[PDB]
Protein backbone atom coordinates (compact mmCIF):
# COMPACT_ATOMS: atom_id res chain seq x y z
CA UNK A 1 0.00 0.00 0.00
CA UNK A 2 1.06 3.29 -1.02
CA UNK A 3 -1.32 6.14 0.72
CA UNK A 4 1.97 8.26 1.88
CA UNK A 5 2.77 9.00 -2.04
CA UNK A 6 -1.02 9.10 -2.32
CA UNK A 7 -1.62 11.72 0.21
CA UNK A 8 1.06 13.77 -0.82
CA UNK A 9 0.42 13.95 -3.94
CA UNK A 10 -3.20 15.37 -4.10
CA UNK A 11 -5.82 17.20 -1.44
CA UNK B 1 9.36 35.33 2.93
CA UNK B 2 10.05 37.82 6.08
CA UNK B 3 11.13 34.56 9.23
CA UNK B 4 7.65 36.71 10.76
CA UNK B 5 5.73 35.51 7.69
CA UNK B 6 7.77 31.91 7.45
CA UNK B 7 6.16 31.35 11.28
CA UNK B 8 2.43 32.66 10.19
CA UNK B 9 2.95 29.99 7.03
CA UNK B 10 3.94 27.53 9.85
CA UNK B 11 0.91 28.93 12.19
CA UNK B 12 -1.20 28.32 9.41
CA UNK B 13 -0.44 24.64 8.48
CA UNK B 14 -1.15 23.50 12.35
CA UNK B 15 -3.45 20.22 12.32
CA UNK B 16 -6.31 20.21 14.15
CA UNK B 17 -7.12 18.92 17.43
CA UNK B 18 -7.77 14.76 16.95
CA UNK B 19 -9.88 12.44 19.03
CA UNK B 20 -10.40 8.88 19.40
CA UNK B 21 -14.18 8.94 19.53
CA UNK B 22 -13.45 6.13 22.28
CA UNK B 23 -3.97 -2.89 28.97
CA UNK B 24 -5.04 -3.31 25.07
CA UNK B 25 -7.45 -0.68 24.46
CA UNK B 26 -4.89 2.26 25.80
CA UNK B 27 -2.64 0.63 23.21
CA UNK B 28 -5.21 0.17 20.48
CA UNK B 29 -6.10 3.91 21.57
CA UNK B 30 -2.30 5.50 20.86
CA UNK B 31 -2.11 3.38 17.77
CA UNK B 32 -5.05 4.51 16.47
CA UNK B 33 -4.67 8.24 17.36
CA UNK B 34 -1.07 7.45 15.47
CA UNK B 35 -2.87 6.90 12.46
CA UNK B 36 -5.30 9.56 12.66
CA UNK B 37 -2.30 12.27 13.17
CA UNK B 38 -0.19 11.06 10.65
CA UNK B 39 -3.23 11.67 7.75
CA UNK B 40 -3.40 15.06 8.80
CA UNK B 41 0.99 15.30 9.55
CA UNK B 42 0.80 14.67 5.44
CA UNK B 43 -1.34 17.97 4.97
CA UNK B 44 1.00 19.94 7.93
CA UNK B 45 4.09 19.22 5.77
CA UNK B 46 2.33 19.68 2.09
CA UNK B 47 1.72 23.56 3.55
CA UNK B 48 5.68 24.45 4.74
CA UNK B 49 6.54 26.24 1.90
CA UNK B 50 8.85 24.54 -0.35
CA UNK B 51 8.06 21.36 0.99
CA UNK B 52 6.09 20.58 -2.28
CA UNK B 53 9.04 21.65 -4.23
CA UNK B 54 11.16 18.83 -3.15
CA UNK B 55 11.26 15.57 -5.19
CA UNK B 56 8.65 13.04 -4.37
CA UNK B 57 11.49 10.88 -2.88
CA UNK B 58 12.64 13.51 -0.32
CA UNK B 59 9.50 14.32 0.92
CA UNK B 60 9.05 10.57 1.18
CA UNK B 61 12.09 10.15 3.35
CA UNK B 62 11.51 12.85 5.34
CA UNK B 63 8.16 12.26 6.59
CA UNK B 64 9.37 8.69 6.91
CA UNK B 65 12.49 9.47 9.01
CA UNK B 66 10.96 11.83 11.36
CA UNK B 67 7.17 11.10 11.89
CA UNK B 68 7.81 9.79 15.46
CA UNK B 69 9.61 12.58 16.48
CA UNK B 70 6.78 14.90 14.82
CA UNK B 71 4.59 13.08 16.63
CA UNK B 72 6.20 13.41 20.02
CA UNK B 73 7.09 17.00 19.64
CA UNK B 74 3.46 17.93 19.71
CA UNK B 75 2.79 15.21 22.48
CA UNK B 76 4.81 17.66 24.38
CA UNK B 77 3.35 21.14 23.33
CA UNK B 78 -0.06 19.61 24.14
CA UNK B 79 1.08 18.33 27.48
CA UNK B 80 3.29 21.55 28.54
CA UNK B 81 0.69 23.21 30.82
CA UNK B 82 -0.46 19.88 32.11
CA UNK B 83 2.52 18.05 34.42
CA UNK B 84 2.00 14.49 35.17
CA UNK B 85 -0.28 14.68 32.42
CA UNK B 86 0.43 13.21 29.00
CA UNK B 87 -2.80 14.83 26.48
CA UNK B 88 -2.20 12.33 23.65
CA UNK B 89 -5.98 13.70 22.87
CA UNK B 90 -8.93 15.33 24.83
CA UNK B 91 -10.60 11.78 25.18
CA UNK B 92 -6.69 10.40 25.99
CA UNK B 93 -5.10 11.91 28.43
CA UNK B 94 -2.65 9.30 30.80
CA UNK B 95 -0.24 9.52 33.94
CA UNK B 96 2.64 6.90 34.71
CA UNK B 97 0.18 4.69 36.73
CA UNK B 98 -1.45 3.93 33.32
CA UNK B 99 1.78 3.56 31.76
CA UNK B 100 2.61 0.59 33.77
CA UNK B 101 -0.67 -1.63 31.96
CA UNK B 102 1.59 -2.41 29.30
CA UNK B 103 5.73 -3.69 29.38
CA UNK B 104 7.86 -1.01 27.99
CA UNK B 105 5.77 1.72 27.61
CA UNK B 106 6.72 3.48 31.54
CA UNK B 107 10.38 3.85 30.25
CA UNK B 108 9.04 5.78 27.20
CA UNK B 109 6.09 7.67 29.15
CA UNK B 110 9.18 8.45 31.93
CA UNK B 111 11.40 10.43 28.19
CA UNK B 112 8.44 12.03 27.15
CA UNK B 113 7.35 13.48 30.57
CA UNK B 114 10.94 14.40 31.78
CA UNK B 115 11.64 16.06 28.39
CA UNK B 116 7.96 17.84 28.54
CA UNK B 117 9.07 19.14 31.74
CA UNK B 118 12.36 20.89 30.34
CA UNK B 119 10.01 22.71 27.75
CA UNK B 120 7.69 23.73 30.81
CA UNK B 121 11.23 25.06 32.31
CA UNK B 122 12.61 27.22 29.42
CA UNK B 123 8.95 28.28 28.93
CA UNK B 124 8.73 26.74 25.06
CA UNK B 125 7.00 29.61 23.28
CA UNK B 126 3.97 28.36 20.62
CA UNK B 127 5.92 30.64 17.87
CA UNK B 128 9.21 28.54 18.71
CA UNK B 129 6.98 25.09 18.85
CA UNK B 130 6.04 25.59 15.44
CA UNK B 131 9.81 26.16 14.30
CA UNK B 132 11.70 23.37 16.03
CA UNK B 133 8.70 21.15 15.14
CA UNK B 134 9.82 22.14 11.30
CA UNK B 135 13.17 22.09 11.90
CA UNK B 136 12.98 18.20 13.14
CA UNK B 137 11.17 17.32 9.75
CA UNK B 138 13.45 19.22 7.86
CA UNK B 139 16.59 17.96 9.83
CA UNK B 140 15.84 13.96 9.47
CA UNK B 141 18.22 11.32 8.00
CA UNK B 142 19.47 19.78 -6.16
CA UNK B 143 16.59 18.58 -4.16
CA UNK B 144 19.38 18.38 -1.88
CA UNK B 145 19.89 22.56 -1.72
CA UNK B 146 16.31 23.10 -1.85
CA UNK B 147 16.18 21.37 1.76
CA UNK B 148 19.39 23.21 2.58
CA UNK B 149 17.95 26.37 1.95
CA UNK B 150 14.33 25.21 3.63
CA UNK B 151 16.22 24.04 6.90
CA UNK B 152 18.33 27.51 7.01
CA UNK B 153 14.73 29.41 6.69
CA UNK B 154 13.33 27.49 9.57
CA UNK B 155 16.40 28.30 11.55
CA UNK B 156 16.48 31.89 10.69
CA UNK B 157 12.82 32.46 12.18
CA UNK B 158 13.63 30.53 15.03
CA UNK B 159 16.47 33.59 15.80
CA UNK B 160 14.34 35.66 15.06
CA UNK B 161 11.40 34.40 17.18
CA UNK B 162 14.10 34.52 20.13
CA UNK B 163 15.11 37.79 18.95
CA UNK B 164 11.17 39.01 19.77
CA UNK B 165 11.97 37.88 23.24
CA UNK B 166 13.45 41.40 23.56
CA UNK B 167 16.26 39.34 26.04
CA UNK B 168 20.10 39.90 25.99
CA UNK B 169 22.12 38.83 22.71
CA UNK B 170 24.15 35.96 24.88
CA UNK B 171 20.77 34.78 26.71
CA UNK B 172 19.17 34.35 23.33
CA UNK B 173 22.22 32.51 21.99
CA UNK B 174 21.60 30.54 24.99
CA UNK B 175 18.03 30.03 24.56
CA UNK B 176 18.68 29.00 21.07
CA UNK B 177 21.46 26.29 22.49
CA UNK B 178 18.51 24.81 25.29
CA UNK B 179 16.30 24.59 22.74
CA UNK B 180 18.39 22.60 20.21
CA UNK B 181 20.04 20.39 22.40
CA UNK B 182 16.30 19.00 23.27
CA UNK B 183 16.08 17.68 19.71
CA UNK B 184 18.73 14.60 20.75
CA UNK B 185 16.14 14.48 23.55
CA UNK B 186 13.18 13.92 21.01
CA UNK B 187 14.83 11.46 18.47
CA UNK B 188 16.04 9.77 21.71
CA UNK B 189 12.15 9.15 22.88
CA UNK B 190 11.49 8.74 19.32
CA UNK B 191 14.48 5.55 18.73
CA UNK B 192 12.57 3.81 21.80
CA UNK B 193 9.03 4.17 21.02
CA UNK B 194 9.59 3.23 17.34
CA UNK B 195 11.57 0.16 18.72
CA UNK B 196 8.37 -0.54 21.04
CA UNK B 197 6.22 -0.57 17.83
CA UNK B 198 7.90 -2.70 15.74
CA UNK B 199 8.02 -5.46 18.58
CA UNK B 200 4.27 -4.84 19.34
CA UNK B 201 3.67 -5.36 15.24
CA UNK B 202 5.94 -8.29 15.10
CA UNK B 203 3.61 -9.81 18.20
CA UNK B 204 0.40 -8.99 16.02
CA UNK B 205 -0.85 -7.62 19.32
CA UNK B 206 -2.39 -4.41 18.46
CA UNK B 207 -4.19 -3.44 14.83
CA UNK B 208 -1.04 -1.67 13.15
CA UNK B 209 -3.17 0.52 11.16
CA UNK B 210 -2.53 0.96 7.38
CA UNK B 211 -0.85 4.47 7.03
CA UNK B 212 0.63 3.42 10.41
CA UNK B 213 2.31 -0.02 9.28
CA UNK B 214 3.13 1.28 6.20
CA UNK B 215 5.18 4.20 8.40
CA UNK B 216 6.59 1.94 10.53
CA UNK B 217 7.74 -0.78 7.88
CA UNK B 218 9.66 2.24 5.88
CA UNK B 219 12.11 1.60 9.30
CA UNK C 1 35.56 29.78 35.92
CA UNK C 2 35.92 32.20 32.39
CA UNK C 3 34.63 30.77 29.20
CA UNK C 4 38.40 31.12 27.86
CA UNK C 5 39.59 29.17 30.88
CA UNK C 6 36.96 26.09 30.20
CA UNK C 7 38.37 26.03 26.65
CA UNK C 8 41.58 25.86 27.87
CA UNK C 9 40.75 23.13 30.24
CA UNK C 10 39.29 21.02 27.63
CA UNK C 11 42.15 21.36 25.43
CA UNK C 12 44.57 20.10 27.76
CA UNK C 13 41.75 17.47 28.58
CA UNK C 14 42.12 15.97 25.40
CA UNK C 15 42.96 12.54 25.34
CA UNK C 16 46.45 11.02 23.50
CA UNK C 17 46.10 9.45 20.31
CA UNK C 18 45.60 5.29 20.43
CA UNK C 19 47.70 3.10 18.41
CA UNK C 20 46.50 0.16 16.78
CA UNK C 21 48.29 -1.20 13.89
CA UNK C 22 46.58 -2.13 10.40
CA UNK C 23 46.45 -5.98 10.22
CA UNK C 24 49.30 -7.04 7.54
CA UNK C 25 46.15 -8.96 5.66
CA UNK C 26 43.96 -7.63 3.68
CA UNK C 27 40.94 -7.10 6.29
CA UNK C 28 38.30 -9.84 7.26
CA UNK C 29 35.06 -9.92 8.57
CA UNK C 30 37.06 -10.99 12.17
CA UNK C 31 40.30 -8.91 11.77
CA UNK C 32 38.03 -5.62 11.41
CA UNK C 33 35.60 -6.22 14.20
CA UNK C 34 38.61 -6.99 16.35
CA UNK C 35 41.05 -3.88 15.60
CA UNK C 36 37.50 -1.80 16.00
CA UNK C 37 36.57 -3.07 18.96
CA UNK C 38 40.26 -3.28 20.61
CA UNK C 39 40.46 1.23 19.56
CA UNK C 40 36.93 1.59 20.94
CA UNK C 41 38.05 -0.51 24.68
CA UNK C 42 41.27 1.49 24.67
CA UNK C 43 39.66 5.08 23.90
CA UNK C 44 37.24 3.87 26.71
CA UNK C 45 39.40 3.90 29.05
CA UNK C 46 40.98 7.50 27.60
CA UNK C 47 37.38 9.14 27.51
CA UNK C 48 36.47 8.55 31.59
CA UNK C 49 39.84 10.17 32.12
CA UNK C 50 38.90 12.57 30.03
CA UNK C 51 34.85 13.02 31.83
CA UNK C 52 37.15 13.56 35.31
CA UNK C 53 38.99 16.72 34.02
CA UNK C 54 35.98 18.15 32.64
CA UNK C 55 35.29 20.98 35.71
CA UNK C 56 32.68 19.90 37.96
CA UNK C 57 32.34 16.33 36.16
CA UNK C 58 33.37 14.69 39.64
CA UNK C 59 31.40 16.55 41.85
CA UNK C 60 28.31 14.73 40.07
CA UNK C 61 26.72 11.88 41.62
CA UNK C 62 28.58 8.81 41.38
CA UNK C 63 25.39 7.37 39.49
CA UNK C 64 25.59 10.20 37.04
CA UNK C 65 28.84 10.04 35.74
CA UNK C 66 28.07 6.57 35.42
CA UNK C 67 24.22 7.10 33.35
CA UNK C 68 26.20 10.09 31.50
CA UNK C 69 29.20 7.78 30.59
CA UNK C 70 26.95 4.94 29.35
CA UNK C 71 24.52 7.03 27.64
CA UNK C 72 26.82 9.20 25.18
CA UNK C 73 30.06 6.61 24.90
CA UNK C 74 29.43 5.64 21.08
CA UNK C 75 28.47 9.45 20.26
CA UNK C 76 31.58 10.91 21.77
CA UNK C 77 33.95 8.00 19.77
CA UNK C 78 32.57 9.07 16.83
CA UNK C 79 32.66 12.64 17.71
CA UNK C 80 36.39 12.14 18.19
CA UNK C 81 36.44 9.92 14.72
CA UNK C 82 34.92 13.17 12.94
CA UNK C 83 37.06 15.98 14.22
CA UNK C 84 40.49 12.95 13.67
CA UNK C 85 38.62 12.68 9.98
CA UNK C 86 38.36 16.38 9.11
CA UNK C 87 41.67 17.10 7.68
CA UNK C 88 41.67 14.03 5.16
CA UNK C 89 38.36 13.89 2.49
CA UNK C 90 36.97 10.18 1.87
CA UNK C 91 39.21 8.69 4.98
CA UNK C 92 37.88 8.21 8.44
CA UNK C 93 41.11 8.39 10.37
CA UNK C 94 40.21 6.18 13.24
CA UNK C 95 43.99 5.82 14.36
CA UNK C 96 47.06 7.39 12.70
CA UNK C 97 48.12 3.73 10.90
CA UNK C 98 43.84 2.65 10.92
CA UNK C 99 42.77 4.58 8.21
CA UNK C 100 39.72 3.17 6.37
CA UNK C 101 38.49 4.18 3.09
CA UNK C 102 34.40 3.95 2.62
CA UNK C 103 35.51 0.75 0.42
CA UNK C 104 37.03 -1.34 3.53
CA UNK C 105 33.46 -1.38 4.99
CA UNK C 106 32.72 -3.77 2.58
CA UNK C 107 34.68 -6.28 5.06
CA UNK C 108 31.70 -6.38 7.49
CA UNK C 109 27.87 -7.07 7.10
CA UNK C 110 26.16 -3.56 7.57
CA UNK C 111 29.46 -1.63 8.54
CA UNK C 112 29.43 0.16 4.99
CA UNK C 113 26.29 2.10 5.96
CA UNK C 114 27.97 2.86 9.56
CA UNK C 115 30.84 4.54 7.76
CA UNK C 116 28.25 6.62 5.37
CA UNK C 117 26.58 8.28 7.90
CA UNK C 118 30.22 9.07 9.77
CA UNK C 119 31.41 10.38 6.62
CA UNK C 120 28.65 12.59 5.34
CA UNK C 121 28.23 14.13 9.08
CA UNK C 122 31.85 14.61 8.82
CA UNK C 123 31.50 16.18 5.28
CA UNK C 124 28.93 18.91 7.14
CA UNK C 125 31.56 19.95 9.41
CA UNK C 126 34.21 20.23 7.38
CA UNK C 127 31.39 22.52 5.13
CA UNK C 128 30.62 24.30 8.33
CA UNK C 129 34.95 24.81 8.80
CA UNK C 130 34.12 23.63 12.74
CA UNK C 131 37.34 24.89 14.28
CA UNK C 132 39.13 23.01 17.27
CA UNK C 133 37.75 24.92 20.42
CA UNK C 134 34.07 24.72 18.86
CA UNK C 135 34.78 20.53 18.85
CA UNK C 136 35.91 21.07 22.14
CA UNK C 137 32.99 22.82 23.00
CA UNK C 138 30.47 20.14 21.44
CA UNK C 139 32.27 16.70 22.41
CA UNK C 140 31.67 18.01 26.36
CA UNK C 141 27.83 19.13 25.26
CA UNK C 142 27.54 15.63 24.31
CA UNK C 143 28.61 14.57 27.31
CA UNK C 144 26.81 16.62 29.82
CA UNK C 145 23.44 16.62 27.28
CA UNK C 146 23.36 12.76 27.20
CA UNK C 147 20.48 12.33 29.91
CA UNK C 148 22.01 18.20 44.18
CA UNK C 149 23.49 16.55 40.78
CA UNK C 150 20.66 17.27 38.57
CA UNK C 151 21.30 21.07 39.61
CA UNK C 152 24.68 20.94 39.26
CA UNK C 153 24.81 18.86 35.95
CA UNK C 154 22.14 21.86 34.42
CA UNK C 155 24.81 24.15 35.46
CA UNK C 156 27.71 22.36 34.00
CA UNK C 157 25.84 22.37 30.70
CA UNK C 158 25.17 26.03 29.98
CA UNK C 159 28.93 26.59 31.17
CA UNK C 160 30.26 24.57 28.12
CA UNK C 161 27.29 25.97 26.02
CA UNK C 162 28.38 29.55 27.27
CA UNK C 163 32.24 28.60 26.64
CA UNK C 164 30.84 27.67 22.81
CA UNK C 165 29.12 31.36 22.43
CA UNK C 166 31.94 32.57 23.26
CA UNK C 167 34.34 30.53 20.87
CA UNK C 168 32.12 31.39 18.10
CA UNK C 169 31.96 35.50 18.97
CA UNK C 170 35.37 35.43 18.83
CA UNK C 171 35.39 35.18 15.48
CA UNK C 172 33.85 38.70 14.72
CA UNK C 173 30.56 37.67 12.36
CA UNK C 174 27.53 39.78 13.37
CA UNK C 175 25.19 38.52 15.64
CA UNK C 176 22.90 37.05 13.51
CA UNK C 177 25.48 34.62 12.27
CA UNK C 178 26.66 33.47 15.61
CA UNK C 179 23.31 32.74 16.14
CA UNK C 180 22.75 30.97 12.83
CA UNK C 181 26.40 28.76 13.09
CA UNK C 182 25.35 27.55 16.65
CA UNK C 183 22.59 26.61 15.53
CA UNK C 184 23.97 24.60 12.76
CA UNK C 185 26.77 23.02 14.87
CA UNK C 186 23.86 22.00 17.52
CA UNK C 187 20.97 20.48 14.48
CA UNK C 188 24.26 18.13 13.81
CA UNK C 189 24.31 16.65 17.38
CA UNK C 190 20.99 14.56 16.00
CA UNK C 191 22.81 13.10 13.29
CA UNK C 192 25.66 12.13 15.74
CA UNK C 193 23.41 10.46 17.85
CA UNK C 194 21.73 8.58 15.01
CA UNK C 195 24.94 7.46 13.98
CA UNK C 196 25.61 5.89 18.13
CA UNK C 197 22.50 3.90 17.97
CA UNK C 198 22.46 2.42 14.71
CA UNK C 199 26.69 1.41 15.84
CA UNK C 200 25.56 0.66 18.83
CA UNK C 201 22.70 -2.14 17.33
CA UNK C 202 24.98 -3.45 14.51
CA UNK C 203 27.78 -3.98 17.77
CA UNK C 204 25.13 -5.55 19.58
CA UNK C 205 24.46 -7.44 16.67
CA UNK C 206 27.95 -8.66 15.77
CA UNK C 207 28.51 -9.81 19.43
CA UNK C 208 25.36 -11.92 18.89
CA UNK C 209 27.21 -13.71 16.15
CA UNK C 210 29.82 -15.14 17.94
CA UNK C 211 32.14 -12.26 16.14
CA UNK C 212 32.83 -9.97 19.37
CA UNK C 213 36.15 -10.73 21.44
CA UNK C 214 36.18 -10.31 25.14
CA UNK C 215 36.65 -6.65 26.55
CA UNK C 216 35.35 -6.02 29.74
CA UNK C 217 34.97 -2.70 29.40
CA UNK C 218 33.46 -2.21 26.04
CA UNK C 219 31.22 -5.07 27.19
CA UNK C 220 29.94 -3.81 30.12
CA UNK C 221 29.61 -0.02 28.61
CA UNK C 222 27.20 -1.72 25.41
CA UNK C 223 25.65 -3.92 28.54
CA UNK C 224 24.10 -0.47 29.32
CA UNK C 225 21.88 0.14 26.13
CA UNK D 1 32.40 -2.76 38.12
CA UNK D 2 35.31 -1.64 35.92
CA UNK D 3 33.45 2.01 34.75
CA UNK D 4 32.81 2.35 38.39
CA UNK D 5 36.72 1.30 39.55
CA UNK D 6 38.09 3.43 36.94
CA UNK D 7 35.56 6.62 37.66
CA UNK D 8 36.43 6.58 41.63
CA UNK D 9 39.63 3.82 42.11
CA UNK D 10 41.89 6.12 39.48
N1 LIG E 1 3.98 7.11 23.41
C1 LIG E 1 3.50 6.76 22.41
C2 LIG E 1 2.89 6.19 21.19
C3 LIG E 1 3.31 6.97 19.96
C4 LIG E 1 2.66 8.33 19.85
C5 LIG E 1 3.38 9.46 20.17
C6 LIG E 1 2.83 10.72 20.08
C7 LIG E 1 1.54 10.86 19.62
O1 LIG E 1 1.05 12.13 19.51
C8 LIG E 1 0.79 9.74 19.29
C9 LIG E 1 1.35 8.48 19.42
C10 LIG E 1 3.25 4.71 21.06
C11 LIG E 1 4.24 4.13 21.86
C12 LIG E 1 4.53 2.78 21.76
C13 LIG E 1 3.82 1.99 20.87
O2 LIG E 1 4.06 0.64 20.76
C14 LIG E 1 2.84 2.54 20.08
C15 LIG E 1 2.56 3.88 20.20
CL1 LIG E 1 1.30 4.49 19.16
N1 LIG F 1 32.62 2.93 13.27
C1 LIG F 1 32.80 2.30 14.22
C2 LIG F 1 33.06 1.49 15.43
C3 LIG F 1 32.96 2.35 16.67
C4 LIG F 1 34.05 3.39 16.88
C5 LIG F 1 33.85 4.72 16.55
C6 LIG F 1 34.81 5.68 16.80
C7 LIG F 1 35.99 5.34 17.44
O1 LIG F 1 36.93 6.31 17.68
C8 LIG F 1 36.22 4.02 17.78
C9 LIG F 1 35.25 3.07 17.51
C10 LIG F 1 32.09 0.31 15.45
C11 LIG F 1 30.96 0.27 14.60
C12 LIG F 1 30.12 -0.83 14.59
C13 LIG F 1 30.39 -1.91 15.42
O2 LIG F 1 29.57 -3.01 15.41
C14 LIG F 1 31.50 -1.90 16.25
C15 LIG F 1 32.34 -0.80 16.25
CL1 LIG F 1 33.68 -0.81 17.36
Amino acid sequence: SHKLVQLLTTT
Amino acid sequence: LSPEQLVLTLLEAEPPHVLISREASMMMSLTKLADKELVHMISWAKKIPGFVELSLFDQVRLLESSWMEVLMMGLMWRSIDHPGKLIFAPDLVLDRDEGKSVEGILEIFDMLLATTSRFRELKLQHKEYLCVKAMILLNSSDSSRKLAHLLNAVTDALVWVIAKSGISSQQQSMRLANLLMLLSHVRHASNKGMEHLLNMKSKNVVPVYDLLLEMLNAH
